[PDB]
């Protein structure tokens, strides 16, 4: 229904906000009000409708048919949290295979050959999680990214992943925001956070810079620094400069990170690198200038592209198989639930705002 | 081919073939000549079948002191992970004699060190085998420093958390 | 902007004085286009989470969500002052107006504006003032304005052992 | 008689300077068979445990597990200090040449005694100093020994506030 004037604020600090298709508005100031003072025209719908903040703003995080499907939901949610952060949250174990499944093959081919061409992440989750049940959050807001929950062995579980399908998995304001908020809910309320790498780099735009994408890009590093339940992280193909860094990488305190040969662990682009570190013996021989320039980034992406640089200095625990992705988790989050670990005391951090 | 999908998953078995037979084809050969059963064959004995991870499988140094360069197995001379024993979670480092005779390195401490914070924060024991030969005299002091960081952990642990040693 | 300062100088435990005068917030597509609730919520969220000595002092306007917004006693204030020259209103009274009295104002269309007009002065007349919401306690006192120093400092005496603790948890969750 | 004095200096928050010059562990049968492997692992036992401010400076000598055991910064010390006539390395150039050179120098047994002599000399004129620890940050700083006290000083002055804590246990384990 209508949330308007400063009561809209109340479901901002709450954690997750439901809203249903025309059924229901939020806003700060009437539609009418704005045109009295600047002149801008839009309707109710249109400024604060349940599909504007579910794509808009990233004030909500589920837009519904009709009331039932809503009701419906917050009940899912509940189902992933604990009744309050002094507990885990519910479980209902059950033993999974150990061994590999037909599905779980199908990861062995789900990265094309092509570095350009993308691939669906959902299905990399839907492999892992238990009856490939994902409930998924803010889906039409920062598709570039993925944030939900799940279960694997009967425990839920939180997930946040690049989608290469959306803007090429890229990071962003919108992305940044949209995660870290969700991985500190995770965090306060004892969920793992389960999290799939594929990022080429944060998205471009002086748009970006001047909207703060350094403040804001911080918070979801922030955000995965300060957990403390299990994190574990797989990184599928893309991972480059502070890309890498963000995604719930081990220096930011993950317990285990994982990564498939089809992924690259690198400072940055193999096409921009060389760009910088050959300057000088691409000026040379001008003869065949870009036969030059295209010979190097060939020998730097089949050098340098890869996991097994990172795999060396600790930084991947190891570089599994892709079929093996959820073999990996399931016997990964049985040792780490156990997972003590504590901040400097603190009144409360200073997270950027 | 190498630039495609199957190739780079092809590359990995390779890998993790060479990787599981760091040492040489002889140095195992003598190692069972002994009766002493080779690294890996310590942990599969211990650890609950089929329950063992392995940590740090294809880490390598970067020691480039007397070209040690040249000789860079995978694993660095230990094989460290976690799995279960009788159903209960343990952590283990077993030294590799079969790999520089299995001389504490750099990189080859930091793994033993990755699995007593893991061991630690996860709070289960850490069963350590050893067959160190003794200290990798090629890196110096960063064979020293790497012994240190162990020790102390060692103590911070200590009463924290069964630590059991196996000198084979 | 505010809202990160606030939480800086608690997690420092540096008292936070606030002076205010904040007719509301900027009417704007954008705004809201923008987030301006999971954001403007920010600041809100900094004052009730705490815990140094907070001295609040209403110079002039405060209404609506504005008002609760700088540091009101309902966010946790320990000393909230304002001067006789504040207006501590739900809302404006020209706007207050066209609401309260519709059927009311409809009738005779023959001074449909001096029965307006002349309404709204007494609502900024009887309401636009700091007594309805110190006659409960939403403000501990009203103050001749040359006393908010003699207020602010006798008064910072008396909070600077101030003990306050939110529930335990790892961490909060404020709007990002 | 190390060990139990630099327990009692922590567990009554007395910082604990050390100063450093040792070959390596005295050699001996009777040594092995009465318990030096645990009954000297209490020096570096206590030395890690310690949570007061750990002040080092090497003097001259500080090779293989005699480095680690006295105070060294593997172990928590808060500042490692060494002067230019430190020997910081893995083991003598003595008897690190016999390992590390043994093809090397097996060619020609004549000139040979002057190939290790030269060898020696090029290690230890390369390696029994204190500027390699001083590239992995596992010296502090290299000083000129007129600045010990001063460095102490200023030092002590810093680390007098430091915090530093074990995981929760009973009690340790140290050997006996």
């Amino acid at each position: 229904g209508p949330c308007a004037g400063g009561a809209v604020y109340s479901p901002a600090i709450t954690d997750f906000t439901v809203m249903v298709d025309q059924t229901s508005h939020m806003f700060i100031t009437g539609p009418d009000v704005i045109k009295t003072v600047t002149g801008e025209d839009v309707g109710f719908e249109e400024l604060g409708g349940a599909r504007t903040h579910n794509s808009t703003s990233g004030v909500a995080h589920h837009m519904a048919g009709d009331e039932k499907d809503a009701v419906e939901y917050v009940k899912q949610l509940l189902s992933y949290l604990p009744s309050n952060n002094l507990s885990e949250p519910p479980a209902f174990p059950e033993e999974a295979d150990l061994a590999v499944t037909d599905e779980d093959a199908e990861l062995d081919t789900i990265v094309p050959d092509s570095a350009n061409q993308p691939y669906d992440m959902h299905s990399v989750i839907e492999h892992v999680l238990d009856d490939a049940e994902f409930f998924e959050t803010q889906p039409l807001f920062a598709p570039n990214i993925l944030t939900g929950f799940g279960r694997v062995e009967g425990r839920p579980v939180g997930i946040v992943a690049n989608q290469p399908m959306q803007f090429a998995g890229c990071l962003d304001i919108t992305a940044s925001e949209k995660a870290a908020r969700f991985v500190r809910t995770c965090d306060a309320f004892n969920v793992p956070v389960l999290t799939f790498v594929d990022v080429p780099g944060f998205l471009p735009g002086v748009d970006q810079e001047h909207d703060g994408i350094i403040r804001r890009g911080a918070k979801l590093i922030f955000a995965y620094a300060e957990a403390t339940v299990p994190l574990i992280t797989v990184i599928t193909r893309k991972a480059f400069g502070g890309a890498y860094i963000v995604m719930g990488s081990k220096h930011l305190g993950a317990d285990l990170n994982l990564a498939w040969p089809t992924a690259q662990i690198a400072v940055m682009g193999a096409q921009g690198a060389v760009n910088i570190l050959h300057r000088r013996t691409i000026a040379d021989a001008g003869d065949d200038a870009e036969a030059t320039r295209a010979r190097l980034i060939q020998e730097y992406e089949d050098a340098l592209l890869n996991p097994y640089t990172a795999a060396e200095r600790g930084y991947v625990d190891a570089v599994i198989m892709p079929s093996d992705t959820r073999r990996h988790i399931v016997r990964g989050l049985r040792q780490l639930r156990t997972k003590r670990e504590s901040l400097p005391p603190k009144k409360h951090g200073n997270i950027p705002l | 081919d190498i630039h495609t999908t199957a190739g780079k998953l092809a590359d990995l078995r390779r890998r993790i073939e060479e990787a599981t037979h760091a040492g040489s084809a002889r140095a195992v050969e003598k190692q069972h000549a002994k009766g002493k059963l080779t690294a890996r064959e310590r942990i599969d004995l211990l650890l609950d079948e089929g329950s063992f991870v392995e940590l740090d499988e294809f880490a390598r140094h970067r020691s480039t002191n007397f070209g040690l360069d040249a000789n860079r197995p995978y694993g660095d001379g230990v094989v460290t992970g976690y799995g279960t024993v009788d159903g209960r979670p343990v952590a283990v480092f077993s030294q590799d004699f079969t790999v520089f005779g299995g001389a504490l390195g750099e990189v080859y401490g930091q793994k033993i060190v990755k699995v007593m914070d893991f061991a630690l924060k996860t709070g289960c024991p850490v069963v350590g085998i050893n067959d160190s030969g003794g200290a990798r005299i090629q890196e110096g002091v960063a064979s020293l420093g790497a012994y240190g960081e162990i020790f102390r952990r060692n103590t911070h642990a200590s009463g924290v958390i069964p630590q059991i040693s196996l000198v084979v």
